[PDB]
């Protein structure tokens, strides 16, 4: 799809980086009160991922991240695995004590 | 289930298209207060030109009239005139006045916007020059770009909802439209064209618009997307049987949504 | 290599106090094996469609698994398990076998 | 069996190509509701034009019909009309109505999509103007791009399979395929052209298509891949003995896939 | 030569920066073993510079 849409991996990576932050516009004074200008932008939905813009024609027809990829929820690389009683993987927690306590 | 908003543009009605060209070479006598961008209505004078091509034959007809030539000799010279390109309306001025017509006036054939106007005063005029390109927008054209991925769905769509940012009162339901045979290649998108009455001239070519689609598909076997274990070439799911044993099955996926 | 083949993290979604990793990667089928890597599809800057083998040789090899260092000197630890005997007898018997053989 | 997937484009069938041009100069009388991007069928009226080029010889033919001319003198004149451009169908109208033909209609020579439409109402028409470019998509074309280094992957016995993301409900049959003589210098890929049945016109030019190829190698010893250990300088497998004894054996790897 | 080849000093500096690093491709599982994907790229020869 990268070839079909003429979009490089590097371009995808860059688009992502510009689509997951919030910004502040200082504040504006209305009725002697302080109104904080707050701009959204945090990635928080799968759709939000899908609608990462990659390219746009003069027509105004955009090419989205959903066009070159599927966005899914998966597991991260496990750096630790825990098993309980030989009948299932589990999530655990350990309490570490300060040295002389 | 689908709920999507497709990018769309307002454009000229291409079935209301006119390119005005002289019928014979000549020179411009005067050009009227017009330019590309100006709105014109049918009958509006574009320019005045002199055309010497038909005078020799007009003489031929007038001479015929002085010497009472046959009725079929006259119909003949008259037919050679219209075949020579001389406008039927101008031919009438010939017979009515009994004088050779050299100065003519090209007018707008239809209501529309001048998008091209290549002739100004002091210029000669050729038959391949365009004096006026006029396009109409009363029945306005709106084209939407739809992601190819859902051609299987939009082929059977019932209705869309059309909205234009510049006009929040011209939002209407779209039940008629044509899904063009070709899809844009730069952006792999289907092209859906609809026609919208625009008597008030509210919708202008170049404006942005949105085409909304809220619909559901025909019933299919459904599973949670998280459940699909898909390599690039092998997609499967882990079914849980009666006893609760894991048994990976091979599946064929149609498409996912929401 | 780091993104198409490897699954290098690229960003993090913000979700209240929590944070979760975002990454980019080709489907596994493309990075299944050495031979797969030799055909890893690449869209060049000039939109040329090539494979990874067109710009690199991929070779299997052996090397460091993990570098244990003690006081800045490489070291390997041998883990011996004897529990029937007493320790001192075993260590002295090891010290002999080692010194002689 | 080597498996591999390649990106492909759905494009117009270039053996179903038509570019309509007037056989002689004249002027446009009328243009039908048509424009680039529209689908036309064989016989669809494109425009009406007036052509004065053939009227002299036509009338010359009609008078011979009066003055009892010979069939040879008649045919001989019809021949001048034919190699002067006048379409056979129109010449047939001349003989059937015994009337001079001045106004003509240009029709779509084939079923397909209009990719060019350079003439609009109000214009003159020239021999080199294209009134309509028409390209067909029934035996639609699908061109796949294979990186030059993997030329070996495609043989004559190779088994192909096509799918289009837009139509998951569609199993497409390949009519035939060809490996084009040259490589696209721009992308450094070999072009593999496939002809696909498209009677229902589900495959629109500009669409994406994934080409999967299966190719068989020369016979070689075959084992699973998890069964092979490779340390870079040596490859080995663990053999099981008649006794159940696990004995290692060195092997030489040829290639691997799937 | 920069003029003859139409290449700016800035372009040279940037090219250099992109030609002296190694990269990791995680690892791939073959024969139940872990194969670490390691990509070269370290400048280590004059030719490499050239």
């Amino acid at each position: 799809r990268l070839a079909q849409y003429g979009i490089s991996l590097a371009e995808v990576k860059s688009a992502l980086d510009a689509s997951n932050q919030e910004a502040g516009g200082s504040s504006i004074e209305l009725a002697e009160a302080e109104y904080m200008v707050r701009a959204s932008g945090y990635l928080q939905t799968l759709d939000d991922f899908n609608h990462i813009v990659l390219k746009a024609s003069e027509n105004g027809v955009p090419v989205y991240l959903r066009d070159v990829a599927k966005v899914q929820i998966g597991p991260e690389m496990r750096r630790g695995i825990a098993e309980l009683n030989g009948e299932g993987e589990v999530a655990g927690g350990v309490v570490i004590l300060r040295s002389g306590k | 289930t689908f709920a999507q908003s497709f990018p769309a543009n307002v454009s000229y009605n291409e079935y209301q298209y006119a390119i005005v060209q002289a019928r014979a070479a000549g020179f411009i006598d005067k050009v009227y207060p017009l330019t590309v961008g100006d709105k014109v209505q049918k009958g509006t004078p574009l320019l005045d030109l002199t055309i010497p091509d038909w005078v020799e034959a007009q003489s031929e007809y007038l001479l015929l009239r002085e010497t009472g030539g046959t009725a079929t000799q006259t119909e003949g010279i008259l037919e050679r005139l219209r075949l020579a390109g001389m406008p039927e309306a101008d031919i009438r001025r010939l017979i009515a006045t009994q004088k050779i017509q050299t100065r003519f006036t090209l007018k707008a054939p239809i209501d529309g916007v001048i998008t091209a106007f290549d002739l100004r005063a002091g210029m000669n005029i050729a038959k391949d020059n365009v004096v006026a390109k006029i396009q109409g927008m009363d029945p306005v054209w709106v084209t939407a770009a739809i992601p190819e991925s859902i051609a299987w769905l939009v082929k059977d769509a019932s209705q869309f909802t059309l909205t234009v940012p510049a006009r929040p009162d011209k939002t209407l339901t779209i039940r008629k439209w044509t899904l063009l045979p070709g899809v844009d290649a730069a952006t792999r998108t289907l092209q859906l064209r609809l026609e919208v009455d625009n008597a008030d001239e509210a919708l202008k070519p170049g404006m942005n618009a949105w085409l909304q689609l809220n619909t559901a598909s025909e019933p299919m076997l459904l599973i949670p997307s998280q459940a699909l274990i898909d390599t690039g070439s092998e997609q499967r799911v882990i079914t849980v049987d009666a006893d609760g044993r894991f048994v990976p099955k091979r599946v064929a996926v149609f498409q996912a949504s929401q | 290599v780091t993104s198409a083949v490897g699954g290098a993290m690229v960003g993090e979604t913000v979700e209240g106090i929590a944070r979760y990793p975002i990454n980019l990667r080709y489907p596994q089928s493309w990075r299944d094996s050495p031979q797969a890597l030799r055909q890893l599809p690449i869209l060049t800057p000039m939109k040329q469609q090539i494979t990874l083998a067109d710009v690199a040789d991929i070779k299997v090899s052996t090397g460091p698994s993990m570098l244990k260092t003690e006081n800045a000197r490489p070291t390997s630890w041998i883990y011996i398990d004897a529990r029937d005997r007493d320790m001192v007898s075993v260590v002295h018997d090891l010290q002999k076998a080692i010194a002689e053989k």
